[PDB]
């Protein structure tokens, strides 16, 4: 009985042979594993940051699959201490850290064959998803800047710097970071966002919902004196698919490249 | 007058079947032990217990004519004043600033300034017109409440209720705070009720006095009526002879 | 016959001046760099195409004008909540409205949203919980001093744990942009928020503007006040309505913003005195002129980051709690 | 002759009673699907049942213990604080330990770290800011009571806006570690942990009741206790000592926990009396008792979920907050 | 013997109390008169060792209790040799009367009972405040409380088997008999066992009631001492109080204005 905390994870071990097969069973997860449906069907014991672990042992677990994230220490060395063997994954933002998930987790549940099935077919999508890229930078000029945002405190944006799954995901769609010279998440100031000047803003369909939508994203301070802003240049994707950085990469990086793309037609 | 007539408050009934009156120019002195009523009675007779205090009265107290009830706390505030036995500022005001508080129920202003300083004068604060209140001693403080409330009547009849005022003031204190007061008492047509520590204080100063025991008036009339032995065993259940001098003073046998 | 305290308009003018320059230099920063020579056809009529309008009239100068309106609303709400308790340490938000704000706030944001929803979360949180601490302290109808701290602090409990279950079960997208609002933040200053907002404050200074006269009457007694026939009940009231009014709205939009309101009015009473006939004018100039002197280094300090200014008059508190500690200490 | 401080032991008894029989309703409860009858076949029997037989001796029994230490400890510290400042409202964080223990523990999660060198940082930061709030207080020696308070949140502000400045700057799993953390948890209880915490809790505690006689003379005057020949200003020291080890070790590891030091000493002060004699013992009992309750409501109210405890304790001081009003209303 | 020679005191900016000496023998009652605020507060302080005890403010001159300095004297054990009775406040938690007046065993100590707690049955009876061993303090009038705090010092310098009672102003906010009462108990308790008492008051008159010696103190020096009837004379009082004042037979003398 495998336990697996965090979206991509889930998603990579369903990824080499679904929820149950000889030599295992997928009986539990964390809240932001919702793709694919096998995974959102999974018992959740609450976030990946913050976990009880008389709950977790009572999904009754074997082994846990745990992301760099899961947390915290105090929970993990509960589990641990009760005798279940944890395995945590790095994270690095690119496919060194992407490959390193799948064919550890095809270790971990020792499914080694199906690890090189997975691999082989991410890595050759892959090489697609480097050359679709490739093909036109988005715009048809340089790298074009572009804003991620992550939420809203109010009227106040939270954006990425570098450090982020965004920055990555950003660089890998042919684009550049509108936001420089930071690490991690930090409030957007309409400072930093007038000297960003970014020309696309990027947000997860999670953000856009909770921001109100599109027309609410574009009147927030500072938003509508901008490229983005004046030629209302808004990109929606789904949080999991956008920044979870697992076996989906390649089509994710696609899917961002092109809505990039139609945006800045 | 003020007057309270059958007055009835009440958690026991503390004070039954009062009636008294304090009319202006003359000083009554409230006499009697502590928890007896006394307190309760210049409360009532200030109206804090009337126009919305959960205690409950009955008959009525009047105030020249009308009762109490039947006056807002503003109005009263230019018919009556209190001076409640003592209180410390909590904010560094100047002497001037509370002096002028006084004048706070008249409104709509020189002549407010001006009552101000000839109220410190009269009550011997003059000298502290710049002063900080939380720098004073007990005596500047009660002198400077005095020149605060008397600074409040004026005009140019009104009803000064005295709680306990003298106490913690030195000897020379007391006495010339007393002397002023029925100097106000007279020139103004002014009326005093006064709660006092000594009852020989009070034959010496009191034109009038209401001795409570039980929580009823239990004598009536000026100091050489009252102040007797029988009186004062009753009402302060202590065994009191009686000296005389060039008024009486009383000596516990 | 004198004699008084002669300084207070001069400290009036001067911080008067003070506030004035202060703004000017806050229109005159700071980060992306800016050249005003369009601002002139973008405001009205000049040469040059519509440039700096885009940001000078609709980013900085809201926030300007957001910090004025913060800064005199928190030091003239601390000038008549402390007259109010006779205790110069009672913040304006004993009335429940900072942690009513809060709760508002973060029901809306865990319980779907939208925009200009929020503040009228905050607000009408703010609003129902004063009126929840009111609703126990009083008892129909005068209230009392300490009671009015019990209801306050077992409610400040009853919504503060509804905070910390929200949080738990609040996702990642709710816990930073959580924490950063109730550190407090004029970042999204706009123009018809402040004009949303200024009608709630500029109405509430103004209930409290004439009631100052009897609130110097309390501060010699709140029986002396009575027996001078102030209405201490209806007072009491009026104060804590109009307070409950101006921090409600301001909170709203601002934040959790704190040691205003402890410091303004309090550096105003060492310099002059406690009269509050000229302690709410010089709270308001006082407080106005520190917050957007502190929000002009949330904006500046670091960059392009928004510091929540909340840091940063936390950063102003530490010392003047500090100074007057040193002032007090003989024998 | 005379009289009235029997009644205790029948109020402190059953609460030594009521305090283990909540220790094994503590024990028998985990993830719902567990009966005694294997429970008691883990501990001692055969090793069928031994994956229990780690639960109940490595998970549930180290979390048990430490809700006993935490409760007893905030319960008994609260009451020495509160016979010190004269005054039932001291909470044992006035020190500023609850605030360093805050900073200590949310400077560690941005350095370099990991692992059980946290709660040294949160001990070792709990401890100096509660010895900076003295040194400056201290005068050198006499120090004063409001002094204490002065400079207690004049450093209150200092670290609240170092964590303001953290939570900024700190990354999403930073982020929620703290505010979680801040509403503190006994879910990483484990033996090693508490074993290093028990002796310094307890050796607070063994300074502490020897103290007691000595603070009682204190609550009728500090300078009646200075003529009855009390040292004021030495067990003034000693209490703070002992206070600042224990609720400085016992914060490192469970959060900030609040409401114990409040409600704990004074359901007992009220029961009985205020003779530190039996007030000390009465509030570590009862306090522990609360928590170990709290807690278990926090454990399984949403199993699998686990509740921060914070949650909750401030769920048990609202209500008798609130009956404290009920019955102090007039006046 | 508690003396003070030549006591000098000052807090900044200038002294209160100067060159000062008075002795306090066992037996015999003190009662302390002039204005207010001339420094009897402070120098009852001073007996007390109040200002020499902390292990800012500048004393001279010796005062001596029983022949040795205060300046040497530990205080727990000069809480065994003196007690001070300070017009108190309410208290600030729900004591009852018996822990309150137990509290004055304090400082003989090594819990403590029973012939400790003996002891505080009768100080409280001594006292008159019998009737209220099991009441909360806090619900008391002024003068049960003060009656139990009475007790209380009592309780702490009972004999049974030289010390100094030092009463700040003892009897204010009592009643006229309760005044007598608590002042008569005083002066037997100072003579049955060899006790020492220096009390403030603030009705001259009850000082010459009440006080086998007097010491007048205006100025913020001791400008008369003696029996009452050495030193009420209206010389005195009018440079001490600042106030006319004439002397009046009885069958002791009392104080009359004019």
């Amino acid at each position: 009985r495998v336990i697996v905390i965090g979206g991509a994870l889930a998603e990579t071990a369903f990824a080499l042979g679904g929820a149950e097969t000889p030599r295992y069973r997928l009986v539990g997860a964390d809240t932001t594993c919702t793709y694919p449906d096998a995974a959102k069907r999974l018992p959740k014991v609450g976030y990946q940051r913050a976990l009880s672990a008389e709950g977790l042992l009572s999904l009754r677990p074997d082994l846990v699959l745990a992301s760099a994230e899961a947390g915290p220490p105090t929970a993990i060395a509960q589990v641990k201490g009760a005798g279940v063997t944890v395995t945590t994954f790095d994270e690095r933002h690119d496919v060194e850290s992407v490959r390193a998930k799948i064919t550890g987790v095809a270790q971990a549940l020792d499914v080694r064959d199906a690890g090189a099935a997975l691999l082989q077919r991410f890595d050759r999508d892959w090489q697609a998803a480097r050359d679709a890229v490739a093909a036109r930078v988005p715009g048809g000029a340089q790298p074009p800047r572009v804003l991620f945002v992550l939420n809203h405190t109010g009227t106040q944006a939270l954006v990425a710097g570098q450090r982020t799954a965004a920055d990555a995901m950003i660089r890998y769609a042919g684009a550049r970071n509108a936001m420089q010279g930071f690490d991690h998440y930090k409030p957007l100031t309409t400072e930093a966002l007038a000297a960003a000047a970014p020309d696309v803003v990027l947000i997860s369909d999670e953000g856009l919902a909770a921001v109100g939508g599109h027309a609410a994203l574009l009147a927030t301070p500072g938003f509508g004196a901008t490229p983005a802003g004046r030629a209302r240049r808004v990109v929606s994707l789904d949080a999991l698919f956008l920044l979870g950085f697992g076996p989906r990469l390649p089509l994710a990086v696609t899917t961002l490249h092109r809505r990039l793309s139609d945006a800045l037609a | 007058m003020l007057t309270a007539h059958h007055l009835d408050v009440a958690h026991g009934t503390i004070l039954r079947d009062l009636s008294l009156s304090i009319e202006p120019g003359r000083v009554t002195a409230l006499l009697g032990r502590n928890g007896a009523g006394k307190s309760t009675l210049l409360k009532t007779f200030a109206g804090e217990l009337t126009g919305s205090v959960g205690v409950r009265v009955t008959g009525d107290v009047t105030l020249n004519g009308e009762p109490l009830a039947r006056i807002d706390a503003p109005r009263l505030a230019c018919l009556r004043a209190v001076l409640p036995q003592a209180a410390q500022p909590a904010f560094p005001f100047s002497v001037d600033e509370i002096v002028l508080l006084g004048r706070y129920p008249h409104a709509r202003s020189h002549r407010d300034r001006d009552i101000a300083w000839r109220a410190l004068e009269r009550a011997g604060a003059d000298a502290l017109v710049g002063r900080d209140v939380t720098t004073l001693s007990g005596g500047e403080l009660a002198r400077v409440q005095f020149a605060r409330v008397l600074a409040q009547l004026w005009p140019d009849p009104r009803y000064l209720l005295l709680d306990e005022p003298t106490a913690a003031l030195d000897l020379a204190h007391q006495h010339r705070l007393l002397d002023t007061v029925r100097a106000v008492a007279r020139e103004w047509q002014l009326g005093v009720l006064a709660i006092v520590h000594d009852p020989n204080l009070a034959a010496r100063h009191a034109d009038a006095i209401a001795m409570l025991a039980d929580g009823t008036i239990v004598a009536h009339g000026a100091p050489r009526d009252v102040m007797t032995p029988a009186h004062i065993a009753q009402c302060y259940g202590f065994a009191v002879k009686m000296v005389e001098t060039g008024p009486p003073v009383m000596v516990p046998a | 016959l004198g004699t008084s305290r002669r300084f207070a308009p001069f400290v009036l003018a001067a911080l008067a001046i003070l506030m004035g320059a202060m703004s000017v230099v806050a229109l005159c920063v700071g980060a992306y760099r800016i050249p005003l020579a369009e601002a002139w056809a973008a405001l009205s009529g000049d040469p040059a195409a519509q440039q700096a309008r885009a940001v000078l009239l609709d980013i900085r100068a809201p926030r300007v004008v957001l910090a004025l309106l913060v800064g005199g609303g928190f030091g003239a709400t601390g000038a008549a909540m402390q007259a109010l308790f006779r205790n110069p340490l009672a913040d304006p938000g004993l009335v429940g409205v900072s942690s009513g704000a809060a709760l508002g706030a973060t029901t809306l944001i865990v319980l779907g949203a939208s925009a200009a929803a929020l503040p009228v979360a905050a607000f009408a949180g703010g609003l129902a919980v004063a009126a929840l601490v009111y609703r126990l302290a009083a008892s129909r109808g005068r209230l009392a001093l300490p009671l009015l701290l019990l209801a306050g602090i077992a409610i400040n409990a009853l919504v503060g744990a509804a905070i910390g279950l929200l949080t738990f079960v609040a996702d990642d997208a709710q816990l930073r942009s959580l924490t950063f609002w109730s550190l407090g933040s004029l970042g999204g200053a706009q123009w018809p928020t402040l004009a949303a907002v200024a009608p709630c404050v500029a109405l509430g200074g103004v209930l409290l503007v004439r009631e100052r006269d009897a609130l110097n009457a309390l501060q010699l007694g709140e029986t002396e006040a009575l027996h001078l026939g102030v209405p201490v009940q209806r007072l009491k009231r009026r104060v804590l309505v109009a307070v409950a009014l101006a921090v409600g709205a301001l909170v709203s939009c601002a934040g959790i913003i704190g040691f205003i309101g402890l410091v303004a009015p309090h550096c105003v009473r060492l310099a002059c005195g406690p009269d509050q006939r000229i302690v709410l004018p010089g709270a308001a100039l006082l407080g106005a002129l520190l917050t957007l002197a502190a929000d002009l280094a949330a904006r500046t300090v670091a960059a392009p980051a928004d510091i929540p200014l909340g840091v940063l008059t936390a950063l102003l508190g530490a010392p003047f709690f500090l100074a007057l500690l040193w002032k007090n200490r003989g024998a």
